[PDB]
């Protein structure tokens, strides 16, 4: 139950799910295109945002 | 009721609606092709064997 | 003689949810009688008021009485 | 399509308790038949097989999954032969029909 | 114990005297006290 | 009968007495593993069509009731 | 459309929880000085009182307290004899029709089965006989009836027989009108179970027997079956 | 021994299957539930009076005065749907896992069936109470649907105009005779099967692992009666009137008509698609092909592997029957009105399109995938 | 939009299969929404196998608004309480595993299960308190 | 030929001899 | 076909020896008689009632109103008259013709014997005549004799202290089950 159980589970939990999350993230090709595009997501969506909520 | 024959018999009489808007039901309004009185010599008593034919 | 019944009514229309029952209820009946040519009864929504008071009276009933 | 197989392949089961698709044939009159010209070999091999396979389900156990067919090995023993058995029954049955 | 094996079960009449003996008595505890049990269960509601 | 039953060749097979072996061996040790592992292969093949059956019951149900609820334009 | 009496704690209701048997004294009371006038308990007869809530000696009291007359006389066409133990409880309308008559044209059931022919019986007959409320707005109900939400239809000829303090009980708890309702659906039920107390003692020796009983058989299978699910096939080509 | 020479081979030595489940159990236990609801039902008629004057008493004096004759009664009930608990559960295996190609012991079944069926009818109409009475006009008079044989037949049936003491008295003697002839079908049913041999779950050819039957199956049949004895206490000495009806407890009264009629819960699944139909006629013809439907499942068999167990697009077939029959079930007992009637519709088309059209059309796609057809 | 508010309008535990039938819109949206990003950036190979990762994004995140509509909803039936804020921790319980299947692994499963859970759960008690998510200024 | 292999543990199943034999 | 096969066992491709007599038809005609006996059982049992208030008059009513119920109830009692002619003249067949070396098959016949006895027993017990009541006593009140649990024994059979409606209705359950039995 110490070391690893509440280990385990609180603190290095924590460090985990993020550490997965930054690595998600930040794994980008660099190309513009990409890039581009998911701004062209942004736009739809707020436009919707917006939208939705008129 | 009176159960003639074991069937329990109804020997109903019917209200002054039931007696005068029987006839009412024209035709193609009445589901079966019967008509309301010939059920009945006298349109204020309505005899019937009392099971509904379905089943 | 006070039926344990009558007292746990008090306290079952007491609770909040059958309030607002209640509420409904009475509206219908004005409503229903009100209405001059109708035949919408309050029945059912006398009976919706009822489960509920039934209810909560089935959970202290039975211990107040003896 | 070969995906699909596969996948089906593992979905079926038959493979998990050491079975190739052959060993689940229903014995019908013509299957029946194959399974005797089956070479010696095929036919003890075929037996040992389905006995290890009643014995698994006895326990409601699977083999260790390693000893799992797989989708590529599994061969079809009878196969070539039961087309025979088939093609040799419809011959005799048109035949009939002259 | 091998006295019970050796002595009740060996022999296979023993070893149904045993059972025939053990439902005698059987009957009689298992009533008893399932009996109380149940008269414990309803302590307060009963004829008596 | 037995003897006649099917022919079988070099498959051999051992076995233990019962009074040698240990009635439960492992019982609870594999058996949940393994009743959970059995578990996993049927389950969704099984439960989704009883779970769409609690759906349409449920589904049922309340459209009953809802069809029984009074038109409020009714007798008005 | 039905209000659905809500579920109440019976006491009877636990699974070993036999009927009182207390109680019911009370009920039967309720029943022999309220509900006898027009309900009729066919299926029950003193005798069966003897060992629920009262005993032989006992019983026969009341047997006697009614008067049975038999027909069946030398010379005379009856014969007026206090009841025995083995007399039925005595029905009142001897013929329907009588009840009828009577009873705005409405046969009080027979109460003898009354909760086990209700459905949610002990619930409905608690619930009916106590609720009988105010009638709504709309309601026309005909000649002789009164008002009751859960009574099919909600128009039950019977009158609402249980006024507050409508009887008293000998044993002096205090007659309150949910107390004789209660009293009298426990009666009720005694009456259409007479040995529900006797059977759920038979369903804790059967619950104990089996607890014993099925892991010694499923020891007996596994012992047998053992010697298979240990064989180990092997296959040895030559 | 001639004697020995049956027995032995039959009930010790039958080379069983080593794999087959508690499944095969269920079977054992119908014939254990037969002999219980024969002697259960020998106790009660030694009591029973058929006359309709006596009969409700007859039978109140059973769970009054007879002793533990409230006992007999009930779990005379409750073993009769312990019966059909077990029947439905052994016809499910048999669909399951293809032990339908076992052609004549599958005849012999279907037939079995529907004199358990024509039994439980009969004996359900015997204790002369409300439910009773409404329940044998009812279906008596589905009947009546046959145009020119039909009518004459009712009443022949009924004895009379309309069900009385003339249908009570002969229904008392068919539900006494049936189960003897059902016994007989059993002893039929058994040879039929002994001449092929039990099928296994794998719904392969077991002849290389079979072993006898005395140790190995006759204590699992021994603990699976067991439990089956634990289920069915536990439904008439705790909840004895959970499967019952209360309508049942009122005496049959011709004048009024229990508000609300249904089945027993076995008999739903076919109310459900006799209600379904809207031509009379067309629901009882459904009606019976909905039990018929089974025996017609031998010449549906179009996969080349006999069971189910490697067959995945036919093992949701198959739940989803078992889950709208479950529908047919709950529909029965829900009352004419939206929307149970269109799932009813629905539920009904369902069972017959996945039996008829959709199994065999998956099995012919099965045997595409394993690069058979 | 009249539409998703309609899951809040009927009390809770009540008329699952419209709180069902929404909860697993939302999620899809945010399926589409969620492999949209995830094939804009990180593109895929063939147009077909994102084709592909949309549908599998969509369907895990229909599937966590599934469960956890009908395990709220039901757990509420049940229950008998349809405004215990344990309900919705249950059902985002159950969403969290949903998710953790569909990734194939026991150890999501668990983290998914807290945090889900407790997420929704606070949705729970939000709308309970009345506690205002994006407020207009009001100072 | 037979003396190939010996017979396969059975020790994981085996119990813990006629000592014991009247025990077990 | 494996019911075909026990059929032509047993009916057609059985060896029997050429020069047996008339005699030989007594056995099957007991079969016969067997199956007459339950058919014309199942169509007394359409209309019996096993109460003591009503068994006459459920009798004379099978005789008087049911159409050829006549026929049927003197077709019943004359079979049981026709079934133990039959019956004595096969065992006079069997002592006669040495056939009891056949020792299982004699067996099962004099327990077949003793079932038949006693199924015509209460079944002459079931129209509760005045001959039938006092018969039914007397051979009950033989069983009183046993030594020690005679008393009991009578008492169980009865249903109570002398025979009365206890003992007709069980009396017909029996009578109704023991002829299948005595087909097994
Ligand atoms: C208190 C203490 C409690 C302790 C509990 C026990 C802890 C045990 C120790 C921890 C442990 O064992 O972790 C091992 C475990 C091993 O997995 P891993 O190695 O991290 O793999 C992740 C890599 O990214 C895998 O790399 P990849 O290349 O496979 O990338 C694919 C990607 C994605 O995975 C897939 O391939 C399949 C698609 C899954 C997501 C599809 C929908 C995406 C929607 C995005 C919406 C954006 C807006 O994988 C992931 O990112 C997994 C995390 C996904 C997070 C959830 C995303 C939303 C999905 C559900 C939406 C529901 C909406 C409802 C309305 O580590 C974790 O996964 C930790 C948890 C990660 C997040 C879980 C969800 C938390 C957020 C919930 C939703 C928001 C609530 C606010
Ligand atoms: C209730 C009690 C809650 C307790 C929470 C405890 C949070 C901190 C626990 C321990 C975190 C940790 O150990 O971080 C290590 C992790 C990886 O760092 P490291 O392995 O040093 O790698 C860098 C060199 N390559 O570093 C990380 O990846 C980030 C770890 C967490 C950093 C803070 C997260 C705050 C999240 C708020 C929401
Ligand atoms: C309930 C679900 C029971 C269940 O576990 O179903 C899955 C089970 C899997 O069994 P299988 O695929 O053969 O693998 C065996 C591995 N040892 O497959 C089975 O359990 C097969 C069970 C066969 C009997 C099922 C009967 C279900 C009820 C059917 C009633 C209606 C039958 C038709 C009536 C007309
Ligand atoms: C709030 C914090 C949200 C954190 C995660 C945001 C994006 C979540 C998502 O739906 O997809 C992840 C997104 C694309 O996926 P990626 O990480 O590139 O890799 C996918 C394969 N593993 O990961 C990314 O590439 C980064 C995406 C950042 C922008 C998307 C998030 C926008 C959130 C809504 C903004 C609305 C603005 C309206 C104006
Ligand atoms: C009665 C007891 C009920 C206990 C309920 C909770 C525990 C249930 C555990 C079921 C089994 C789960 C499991 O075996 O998986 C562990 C999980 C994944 O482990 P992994 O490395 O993927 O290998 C698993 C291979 N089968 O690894 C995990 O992520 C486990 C996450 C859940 C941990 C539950 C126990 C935490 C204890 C914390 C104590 C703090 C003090
Ligand atoms: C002095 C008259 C009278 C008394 C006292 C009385 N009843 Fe009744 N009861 C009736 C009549 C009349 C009916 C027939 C009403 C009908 O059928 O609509 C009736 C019918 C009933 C029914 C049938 C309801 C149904 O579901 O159809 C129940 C239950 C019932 N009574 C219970 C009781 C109980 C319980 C008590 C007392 C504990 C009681 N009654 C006392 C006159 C009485
Ligand atoms: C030959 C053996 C049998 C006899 C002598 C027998 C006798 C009886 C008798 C006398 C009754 C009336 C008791 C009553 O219902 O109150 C009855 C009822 C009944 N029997 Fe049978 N029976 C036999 C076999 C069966 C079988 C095999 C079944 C199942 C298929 C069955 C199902 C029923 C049912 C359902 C009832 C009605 C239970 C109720 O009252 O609700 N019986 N039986
Ligand atoms: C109550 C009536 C029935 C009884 C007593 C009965 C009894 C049995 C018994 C004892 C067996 C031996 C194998 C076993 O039990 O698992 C068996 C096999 C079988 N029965 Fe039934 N059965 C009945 C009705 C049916 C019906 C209605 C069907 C068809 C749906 C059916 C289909 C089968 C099949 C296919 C087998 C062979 C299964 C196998 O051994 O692999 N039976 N039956
Ligand atoms: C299962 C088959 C049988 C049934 C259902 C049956 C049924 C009945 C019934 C209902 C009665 C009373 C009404 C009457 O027949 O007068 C009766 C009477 C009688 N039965 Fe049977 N019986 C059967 C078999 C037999 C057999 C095999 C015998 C011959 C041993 C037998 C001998 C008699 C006799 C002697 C009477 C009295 C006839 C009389 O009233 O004068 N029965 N049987
Ligand atoms: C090994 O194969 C067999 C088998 O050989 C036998 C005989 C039976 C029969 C077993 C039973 C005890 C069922 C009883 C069947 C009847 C004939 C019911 C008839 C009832 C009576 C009243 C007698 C099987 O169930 C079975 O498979 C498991
Ligand atoms: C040696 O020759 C035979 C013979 O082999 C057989 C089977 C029978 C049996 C045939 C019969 C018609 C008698 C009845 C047979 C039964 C099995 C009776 C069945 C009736 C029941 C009610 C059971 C004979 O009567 C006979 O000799 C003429």
């Amino acid at each position: 139950l110490d070391l690893i159980w509440l280990e385990k589970t609180i603190p290095k939990s924590t460090s985990t799910l993020h550490t997965n999350m930054t690595t998600l993230t930040t794994n980008q090709k660099g190309l513009i295109k990409l890039y581009f595009m998911s701004f062209l997501i942004n736009i739809i969506l707020i436009i919707i945002l917006y939208s939705i909520n008129l | 009721a009176f159960k003639w024959r074991g069937k329990p018999l109804f020997v109903r009489h019917r209200t002054k609606k039931e007696i005068d808007q029987e006839a009412a039901v024209e035709v193609s309004q009445l589901r079966d092709p019967q008509h309301d009185l010939d059920r009945v010599k006298k349109p204020e008593w309505v005899i019937l064997i009392g099971v509904c034919t379905h089943l | 003689l006070v039926d344990p019944l009558t007292t746990v009514r008090e306290h079952c229309e007491q609770l909040e949810k059958c309030v607002k029952a209640r509420e409904r209820l009475e509206l219908c009946d004005n409503r229903v009688s009100s209405r001059s040519q109708t035949e919408e009864d309050c029945t059912e929504e006398l009976f919706d008021f009822l489960h509920a008071r039934d209810h909560c009276v089935a959970h202290k009933l039975f211990k107040n009485l003896k | 399509l070969d995906g699909f197989r596969k996948w089906y392949y593992n979905a079926a089961g038959f493979n998990k308790l050491g079975l190739m698709r052959d060993d689940t044939l229903h014995e019908t009159e013509d299957v029946k038949e194959a399974i005797r010209r089956l070479p010696e070999d095929l036919y003890n091999d075929r037996m040992f097989r389905i006995k290890r396979a009643l014995d698994l389900t006895m326990r409601h156990q699977i083999l260790p999954k390693d000893q799992w067919t797989k989708y590529e090995e599994d061969k079809f023993y009878l196969e070539p032969y039961l087309k025979e058995v088939i093609r040799e029954r419809k011959e005799r049955e048109e035949w009939a029909k002259k | 114990p091998s006295r019970l094996y050796s002595l009740l079960f060996r022999r296979t009449s023993t070893f149904a005297l045993t059972i025939a003996v053990g439902a005698l008595f059987f009957e009689r505890a298992f009533d008893q006290g399932a009996d109380a049990i149940y008269e414990h269960i309803n302590e307060g509601k009963l004829w008596k | 009968e037995f003897g006649n039953l099917a022919r079988i060749r070099h498959v051999i097979s051992y076995s233990l007495s019962p009074f040698e072996q240990r009635a439960f061996p492992s019982y609870f040790s594999k058996g949940i593993p393994n009743v959970l592992r059995r578990t996993r292969e049927r389950i969704l093949r099984v439960a989704p069509p009883f779970v769409v059956v609690y759906l349409i019951y449920t589904w049922g149900n309340q459209e009953f009731e809802q069809s029984k609820r009074k038109n409020p334009a009714m007798y008005e | 459309l039905e209000l659905h009496p809500p579920s109440y704690p019976w006491s009877h209701r636990g699974l070993l929880s036999s009927l009182d048997h207390t109680s019911i004294r009370r009920g039967f009371q309720v029943y022999k000085q309220v509900c006898s006038s027009c309900h009729s308990m066919d299926y029950v007869a003193y005798r069966h009182l003897v060992g629920v809530c009262y005993t032989e000696e006992e019983a026969k009291a009341l047997a006697e307290e009614v008067e049975v007359q038999d027909g069946p006389n030398d010379d005379g066409e009856m014969f007026m004899r206090p009841g025995k133990l083995s007399d039925y409880f005595p029905k009142p309308y001897p013929n329907p029709e009588a009840a009828r008559a009577a009873n705005n044209g409405a046969l009080p059931p027979d109460l003898s089965y009354i909760v086990r022919a209700r459905h949610g019986g002990e619930d409905y007959v608690f619930s009916l006989l106590t609720g009988y409320c105010e009638p709504p707005t709309g309601v026309s109900l005909r000649e002789g009836l009164y008002f009751n939400p859960y009574f099919p239809g909600q128009a039950i000829g019977m009158a609402p027989p249980i006024y507050t303090e409508v009887l008293e009980y000998d044993d002096g708890t205090p007659a309150t009108m949910s107390q004789v309702a209660k009293d009298v659906a426990t009666f009720l039920r005694w009456a259409s179970e007479p040995e529900h107390d006797h059977r759920k003692r038979m369903g804790l020796k059967m619950l104990l027997m089996m607890g014993l009983l099925l892991p010694l058989t499923y020891a007996m299978k596994r012992h047998k079956w053992s010697v298979l699910k240990s064989r180990k096939l092997a296959y040895r080509p030559p | 021994h001639p004697l020995f020479k049956i027995i032995n081979h039959s009930f010790i030595d039958l080379p069983a299957p080593s794999n087959i489940s508690s499944w095969w159990n269920f079977g054992s236990l119908l014939g254990v539930c037969l002999m219980v609801q024969i002697i259960t039902g020998l106790f009660l008629a030694m009591h029973y009076t058929s006359d309709t004057m006596t009969a409700f008493s007859s039978v109140t004096h059973i769970c009054r005065d007879v002793n533990y004759g409230w006992l007999i009664r009930y779990m005379h009930a409750n073993g009769a749907s312990m019966f059909f608990i077990c029947l439905f559960l052994h016809v499910g295996r048999g669909l399951y896992y293809g032990s339908y190609t076992f052609m004549e012991t599958w005849n012999i079944g279907v037939l079995l069936l529907f004199a358990v069926m024509a039994t439980a009818f009969m004996g359900y109409v015997l204790p002369w109470g409300q439910m009773s009475f409404w329940g044998a006009t009812v279906i008596t008079n589905l009947l009546s649907a046959i145009p020119y044989i039909g009518t004459t037949l009712v009443e022949w049936i009924w004895g009379g105009f309309s069900v009385d003491k003339a249908t009570l008295t002969r229904f008392f003697a068919f539900h006494f005779i049936l189960p003897f002839i059902i016994a007989a079908l059993a002893i039929v049913h058994l040879l039929f099967l002994h001449e092929t041999g039990s099928n296994n779950p794998t719904g392969l050819n077991s002849d290389a692992d079979k072993i006898p039957f005395h140790p190995y199956y006759t204590i699992k049949d021994i603990l699976g009666i067991l439990i089956m004895f634990l289920i069915l206490m536990t439904l008439v000495l705790f909840f004895p009137d959970m499967l019952g009806d209360p309508d049942n407890y009122m005496p049959a009264n011709p004048l009024n008509t229990p508000p609300h009629i249904k089945p027993e819960w076995y008999f739903l699944f076919a109310y459900a698609i006799l209600r379904s139909i809207p031509n009379k006629l067309g629901g009882v013809l459904a009606l019976i092909l909905s039990i018929l439907i089974l025996a017609l499942m031998p010449f549906l068999h179009t996969s080349k592997q006999r069971s189910l167990m490697f067959r995945p697009i036919t093992q949701i077939l198959y739940w989803i029957l078992v889950a709208n029959l479950l529908i047919l079930t709950w529909i029965g007992g829900q009352p004419v009105e939206h929307p149970f009637i269109i799932i009813g519709q629905l539920a009904s088309i369902s069972y017959f399109s996945i039996i008829l059209i959709l199994m065999p059309i998956s099995g012919i796609i099965e045997d595409k995938m394993l690069k058979l057809y | 939009k009249r539409f998703f508010e309609s899951y809040h309008e009927v009390p809770d535990g009540t008329q699952c299969h419209r709180k069902t039938y929404i909860t697993t819109a939302l999620g899809g949206i945010c399926g589409i929404i969620g492999s949209a990003y995830s094939v804009s950036l990180n593109p895929a190979d063939s147009t077909l196998e994102a084709v592909a990762r949309v549908g599998r994004y969509t369907f895990t995140a229909a599937a966590i608004g599934a469960m956890f509509g009908l395990t709220t909803c039901v757990s509420a039936q049940v229950r008998e309480k349809p405004d215990d804020p344990l309900n919705y921790f249950i059902g985002g319980c159950a969403g969290g595993l949903t998710l953790g299947a569909r990734t194939h692994s026991y150890g999501t499963a668990a983290m998914g299960c807290v945090y889900m859970g407790t997420a929704a759960a606070l949705f729970k008690i939000g709308k309970l308190e009345g506690w205002e998510l994006f407020p207009t200024p009001k100072v | 030929s037979h003396t190939d292999v010996k017979v396969p543990d059975f020790s994981d199943y085996r119990r813990a001899s006629k000592e014991s034999s009247e025990a077990r």
